[PDB]
């Protein structure tokens, strides 16, 4: 249940209801998590960040290859990982490790974990969601078209679609799942219409905008804000590979709902800390540089995050240079802090009609 | 006219040298018998300070070559010391800088003077004397510092064990003339004279001539036997001070700790078997590579309060060994940390509430089985202090 709450030049701000029957907000992004895990942080130190998502993103690259554990575990994959209290949306890709192109035809898609390749048909496919048991999963799509390439996208898409629908029906377990439809295309107007409208058609829980991801074109924006034209409004809108502040305040203008949160994760992974400002009148640093040998102000003066109240950019450079690998946990903690609060001050900023002006702010410092 | 008494006993088991009692240090009041773990283990594999102190530490070791070199002395004194630099509000303990992770390849031969360091390619040597350790240390701000010693490997024989030692005294005087500021830090002397008989004996008599707050026992644990090991730790124990803690350096399989603590040793570190997969548990470790746990959905320890523990299976850390390694480095250090400092916490309830002896019967029991299988050594080392299994 999507309920709203205004409207205010095109961007949606409201959240959503009856997940129990948890709630998320929106615009808002999902916890993002490698291998069953947010990177480097636990249950404990997660509870110190503040606004974590109320739904956290697994992919199938990384969970696909367990798919005989977790069949015989029985009891989920949110389980499984000891985090059973949590909402996930389990996507198909990775979006930082998404795996070599070319392996999709109109019978399977293939994903890439630590090993080897899973090549999954339907069946497969709805098989791996019957052990995970998520919460909503993002349907088996064609996602490569990037002309006669992209009808197919579609069609192969609207293929995967109506067969998951029938197998869920037939699942005891997949019965308490939201499926996500994916709406493909490629950089073709008529088959991105196509896709929306019928995609539209099936009784999904909500629309997965998948191919808009950057290298973000205004063509692509063009096309996403037609694209989510032909969406119904109660039906939350996921976007998958789009993540650096200013493209998420592109796809809130375009109707977009909810977002990946990988983009603090490469952060961290580079050893660097956000600090862009979102509330007054450059977006990060790079901690292994050694004018940070000697600073000893927290990575952002007035954050709240465990590591800028406890800990100095002096000692987090060393950890880097040393490869300990309490700096990347200090630095991912602080860099969810930091992006969940940005998401947080869009919030704010819709509810006070300022989203126009934090969007200038944002831009300044990209 | 003695110098005040930075520990006290709050019970002794009748039978045995086993003590419980408490050091009183600046960052705090430690518990004792007490296992110390080295500070930048827990943070090279990712744990907190919160998580540290969480799991029960109270005090952890400071490797000073390693921190002389990065960030180096200069820049924890900008810092505000070790306890400002990594934001630790507990107690540390440094060791002199002059051997312990010290490549053999880096040092050039001891003389009077102090350790001599090589740097690559021929070029120029530097010196660490005891007064240089000291002034080191001084910056560092540890709670207890470690007198620099002359060491040499326990199985070395010849006169340089005896040369040794007795530099080792000589540099003790040094490194007690240096320590201006006892009322802030706590200087340990080191114990060595190898495995002669003799050579520790005389060590112990003179060492213990010098009024330090504590007592560090060296040169064991590097491929001696385990027939002259015990011996010798019970050598030690026998002519140190009762009034003043007795610390055991580099002795940390459970097995061992045990049998040291009643011959009466107060502390101990050892330095990293969770790299190989293996979790500490009261039968010994689980190796949990093994295919045996892909599908154990039950935790490590169901017993341990850990954080891995009580959030994850065998299974889940045999998946994430494989395909997420550093993810389960993490949480295998966890646990095999927690275990280390249950284990003493569990040692000290048991010498406070008078049980120690039942304690290590159950711990043998546990660990070994029947009499017979228990390792013969720890047999005759707790059989000469009345313990009988
Ligand atoms: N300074 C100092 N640090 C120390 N750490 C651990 C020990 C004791 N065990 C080491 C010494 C000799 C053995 O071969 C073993 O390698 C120690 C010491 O005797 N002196
Ligand atoms: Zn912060
Ligand atoms: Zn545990």
């Amino acid at each position: 249940k999507l309920s709203l709450i205004k409207v205010v030049n095109g961007c949606r701000l409201g959240k959503i209801q009856n997940l129990g029957d948890c709630t998320v907000d929106i615009p808002g992004c999902l916890l993002y998590t490698r291998t069953g895990s947010a990177p480097h942080l636990t249950h404990q130190t997660l509870r110190n960040i503040h606004g974590v998502p109320g739904i956290a993103q697994l992919t199938l690259s990384s969970l696909a290859e367990h798919h005989e554990v977790l069949a015989e575990y029985k009891k989920g994959v949110g389980s499984f990982i000891g985090m059973p209290e949590s909402l996930f949306y389990c996507s198909l890709h990775d979006p930082v490790t998404p795996g070599p192109a070319g392996y999709v035809t109109s019978k399977s898609v293939s994903v890439w974990g630590f090993g080897g390749r899973v090549e999954m048909t339907v069946s497969k496919f709805m098989a791996i969601q019957e052990a995970l048991q998520p919460d909503w999963f993002q349907c088996l799509s064609d996602g490569e078209a990037s002309i006669k390439r992209a009808r197919k996208s579609v069609d192969r898409s609207l293929l995967f679609l109506d067969s998951c629908l029938r197998l869920q029906e037939e699942s005891e377990v997949l019965q308490k799942s939201v499926i996500i439809g994916v709406i493909e295309g490629g950089d073709v107007m008529e088959e991105r219409l196509r896709s929306a409208r019928e995609t539209a058609k099936r009784p999904v829980g909500g629309f997965l905008l998948d191919g808009f991801q950057g290298d973000v074109t205004e063509t692509r924006l063009h096309l996403l804000s037609s694209v989510t034209a032909e969406l119904p409004e109660d039906k939350p809108r996921l976007i998958c590979g789009v993540s650096r502040p200013d493209e998420v305040l592109e796809c809130i203008e375009r109707g977009v709902d909810l977002f990946e949160s990988f983009f603090p994760y490469q952060v961290t992974e580079r050893g660097c800390a956000l600090t862009f400002t979102f509330d007054c009148q450059s977006f990060e640093i790079n901690l292994k540089e050694k004018k940070y040998q000697e600073d000893f102000d927290p990575l952002v003066r007035g954050c709240s995050c465990y590591c800028c109240k406890n800990h100095t950019r002096a000692y987090i450079h060393h950890l880097l240079m040393t490869n300990e690998l309490l700096a990347g946990v200090l630095l991912m903690m602080h860099n969810f802090e930091h992006y969940f609060g940005f998401f947080c001050s869009i919030r704010e900023a819709l509810k006070n009609d300022t989203l126009a002006q934090l969007k200038e702010l944002i831009c300044r410092q990209m | 006219e003695s110098a005040p008494r930075i520990m006290r006993l709050v019970a002794e088991c009748s039978r045995s040298g086993a003590r419980a009692g408490e050091l009183r240090l600046p960052h705090g009041t430690v518990a004792t018998p007490v296992f110390m773990p080295v500070g930048t283990q827990a943070t090279m594999k990712g744990i907190t300070t919160e998580q540290l102190d969480s799991l029960g530490c109270r005090i952890c070791l400071g490797n000073t070559y390693h921190l002389g070199l990065r960030p180096g002395p200069e820049l924890i004194r900008k810092a505000q010391g070790l306890h400002g630099f990594m934001n630790w509000p507990h107690n540390l303990l440094t060791d002199s800088g002059g051997f312990q992770m010290v490549s053999l390849f880096s040092l050039s031969e001891v003389t009077e003077e102090g350790v001599h360091f090589r740097s690559p390619y021929d070029g120029e040597e530097t010196l660490l004397s005891p007064e240089r350790s000291v002034e080191i240390q001084n910056a560092l701000g540890s709670d207890i510092i470690m007198q620099l010693d002359h060491v040499v490997s326990s199985t070395v024989t010849g006169p340089l064990v005896e040369e040794a030692m007795h530099r080792s005294v000589r540099w003790l005087d040094r490194c007690i003339a240096a320590h201006k500021h006892p009322d802030k830090q706590n200087l340990f002397a080191i114990i060595q004279g190898g495995l002669n008989a003799d050579l520790r004996t005389t060590c112990l008599k003179e060492m213990t001539k010098r009024d330090v707050p504590g007592f560090a026992i060296g040169g064991l644990s590097g491929g001696e036997s385990k027939a002259q090991f015990w011996k010798m730790v019970a050598l030690s124990t026998s002519m140190l001070p009762k009034d003043k803690p007795r610390y055991l350096m580099g002795v940390g399989y459970a097995t061992d700790l045990v049998v040291c603590v009643a011959l009466g040793c107060d502390m101990f570190d050892c330095v990293r078997t969770a790299r190989f997969g293996s979790a500490l548990v009261p039968t010994g470790n689980l190796q949990l590579k093994k295919k045996q746990y892909a599908k154990d959905f039950s935790p490590i320890n169901p017993e341990c309060p850990c954080p891995t523990c009580q959030t994850h299976s065998r299974a889940f850390l045999h998946a994430l060994l494989h395909s997420d390694n550093t993810t389960a480095l993490h949480h295998l250090t966890v646990h095999n940390i927690a275990y280390q400092l249950q284990l003493l916490s569990a040692v000290r309830s048991s010498i406070l509430e008078q049980r120690f002896p039942d304690f290590v019967r159950n711990f043998m029991r546990t660990m070994y089985g029947d009499h017979s299988l228990c390792p013969a050594w720890a047999v005759e080392a707790l059989a000469s202090v009345g313990i009988m299994l």
